[PDB]
RNA sequence: UGCUUUACUCUUUAAGGACAAGUUGUGACGGGGAGCGAAAUAGUAGCGAAGUUCCUGACGUCACACUGCCAAGAAAAGCUUCUAGUGAGAAAACAACUGCCCGUACCGUAAACCGACACAGGUAGUCGAGGAGAGUAUCCUAAGGUGAGCGAGCGAACUCU
RNA sequence: GUAUGAGUAGCGAAAGACAGGUGAGAAUCCUGUCCACCGUAUGACUAAGGUUUCCUGGGGAAGGCUCGUCCGCCCAGGGUUAGUCGGGACCUAAGCCGAGGCCGAUAGGCGUAGGCGAUGGACAACAGGUUGAUAUUCCUGUACCAGUUGUUUUUGUUUGA
RNA sequence: AGCUGUAAGUAAGCUAUGAUCCAGAGAUUUCCGAAUGGGGGAACCCAAUAUCUUUUAUAGGAUAUUACUUUUCAGUGAAUACAUAGCUGAUUAGAGGUAGACGCAGAGAACUGAAACAUCUUAGUACCUGCAGGAAGAGAAAGAAAAUUCGAUUCCCUGAGUAGCGGCGAGCGAAACGGGAAGAGCCCAAACCAACAAGCUUGCUUGUUGGGGUUGUAGGACUCCGAUAUGGUAGUCUGUUAGUAUAGUUGAAGGAUUUGGAAAAUUCCGCUAAAGAGGGUGAAAGCCCCGUAGACGAAAUGCUGACAACACCUAGGAGGAUCCUGAGUACGGCGGAACACGAGAAAUUCCGUCGGAAUCCGCGGGGACCAUCCCGCAAGGCUAAAUACUCCCUAGUGACCGA
């Protein structure tokens, strides 16, 4: 079902800094192997292998109105590149 | 001794009187015996009473 | 948006169904970078998609 | 043809076989370092000289290796062969690609664990230096880390050390 | 809810002093110097356990047995990257569930085959660099294990492959 | 004709092509959970067989099926040949939850009372467990009676704290007669006769299907004559209408002055009522708003009547040679329980064991037992209503509460 692989990029401190040696910060839906997020950017982008890498977050707490409660789950997905970029971002 | 198998006989409990008296509760359980007998022509063992058996 | 695609064939309900999340994703990605003075086109994209698999719903009893 | 075993003939510090801490080259024109030190506002970037000999030397390793003793000291898989069998023609070299899911921050003889507390108590494992010295004892110290989360005066009774 | 006890007892073992900073406000925060304490541990690494307390930038109403510009506290943003490390796609000990089955007022109890279960067995990567936080996980160099695609030298499925 | 919940706030939009909202039908429905491919520390991990997918290719992805037991049918099978275990495949049903309520069963306490305590009481209560249903249980006389009789069951009043039981102590405690609520009765086994199969010795015994047949005034077979109509239903989610439940429409009549921040309050003069019940509005309103009385209305789905169709079911009179009418059943001894009844002079109902009848000239009962009389036919099934409860829905009420 290959487009709710990728949600969003990460733009932080360190994505910025990823962006130099052809290295990008997607978030992932739960339970998705590396090989979908292989294909799947292969299918949006046109670039190629040489491995992602993948985290995952445990959520917090927040405070608003005397009310207690988390945030979500997340996966990040650090992709790297052979030969080509994205000035799409 | 569980039932029969062919009349509706199972153990039960009932009191136990004694000279002055003085009730208890007892086992009261049926004669049983396992007997083998044919059973749509193919032989099993069976719990059935002694009674079945005049 | 219910009539029009009422009007389509079988094969070009699929057609707008891929043409329909490849602007999801481009919605995702113009709101993560600060971008789409529209945002209220992410309903219309996913109420759409709704629609056209009802309707393919109901051709196919 | 593998394995086991009974009888007979030889053979024996011999030969065959099995394991082995460690050394020397390569790795390595590499990175490491006492110290120097900017070009803005950094001891930052960038530059590096020596790699010797003797002495003591481990229950760390060979390794449960060896002798002794009685209280007589886990299993199954991985591995290796031989047949049963299945049964186009795979099997070395070279080159290029593929390799899934979960944990990884931090505290961890403690202010973050167990004791209602930022509590003189408890917490399994490994490393654990120097001078004297049998020593992980005792006294003072290296690498490192702390100065304790109420004070200032005065220097009576009385209580504690 | 508020008194009396009463502005009393206590402030939970330890060595600080000065100069200069910032600030409305300083013994209690930052920096500098000297002094002092532990040093088989008050030093380093991990297993449980805790669950964001970690880092960056702000704040001083409550918490901190005093003060506080500070904090493990409040607000906002941000950090945990694995073919080789520990576990799963391998094995079994104690124990537990146990198709059929054997017993038992109901409920249910016990047990063969087959399983589940690490504290144990078996198993392919080393040194350095790097950030505000991650590193046998990122990059630098050199390896290793299991495969897949083109090349590499041999044919009855008898095996002589 | 306004809208994007709580919830202000910003920025984006939607609607006269009828939004938002309401009502009835649909569609989609991640993962655990009886959990059901295998495993597990619930919301996790790991598979197998087909089909389609990504890549030069393995790795990667997606869809479908795969638990256990039993009901039936096939193959397969073998200690041991014949076939029974067993295995395999298909087919049929279950498995868990509540409503902390009401019902039926199994098993079953103690404190307390007796001014102590042993039989007794508390009490077949509390608790556990199985089984259901919208209700369940009981139900068509082996009955109640004592005549002069009545005719299935349940529930209510009365009989009555009477007759009774009880270390005759504490205490437990009915039933029939009478008045009411609601009303209903049906189907088998047997004896007999056919159709088939078997040891069919072709004796016609057994087994299955179909007709027959259901009772105490005894009835049925069997025989002989009639006879082929009359009448009911406790079925058919098959039609055709009537109504109803879930959105709604319409719905009378008042102005000025004074005190006021603001009037519904006050003072004058009016109007309405099949509507003067209630709520809201800058204070206390028949005439401002929402309503109320009345009147009207349903595309869709469900429910209830009705009456059509279709299913079913139901015959008379006489004879009395032979045959049938529920078996290890009735009943007895022993040991326990249930009946208000604690072995008591102990009938009637069950349970465990051991004995164990008759066949209409028969059998049971009328509180040990006998005789006479009277009333009844057990040992096979089904059955509406009057009765008890409320997790939830709609519409209401209270000399019920006001933090």
């Amino acid at each position: 079902e290959l487009l709710d692989v990728i949600k969003r990029p990460v733009i932080t401190e360190k994505s910025m800094l990823a962006m130099d040696e052809k290295k990008y910060t997607f978030e992932v839906d739960t339970r998705a192997n590396k090989t979908l997020v292989k294909q799947a950017v292969e299918s949006a982008f046109d670039v190629k292998v040489a491995n992602v890498n993948i985290l995952n977050v445990r959520p917090k707490f927040k405070r608003m109105g005397k009310y207690a409660g988390y945030t979500k789950k997340r996966r990040k997905a650090i992709v790297t590149l052979t030969e080509d970029s994205k000035e799409i971002q | 001794a569980k039932v029969c198998y062919f009349t509706g006989r199972k153990t039960s409990s009932g009191n136990n009187r004694s000279h002055a008296m003085n009730s208890t509760k007892r086992t009261v359980k049926p004669n049983l015996q396992k007997v083998r007998v044919l059973i749509d022509g193919k032989p099993k063992k069976v719990w059935v009473s002694a009674r079945a058996l005049k | 948006k219910v009539k029009e695609i009422r009007e389509l064939t079988t094969a070009e309900m699929l057609d707008k169904e891929k043409q329909l999340k490849e602007e999801l994703f481009n919605l995702r990605f113009q709101l993560a970078t600060g971008q789409l003075e529209n945002t209220a086109r992410i309903k219309e994209v996913r109420q759409s998609i709704a629609r056209i698999k009802t309707v393919l719903r109901e051709q196919a009893n």
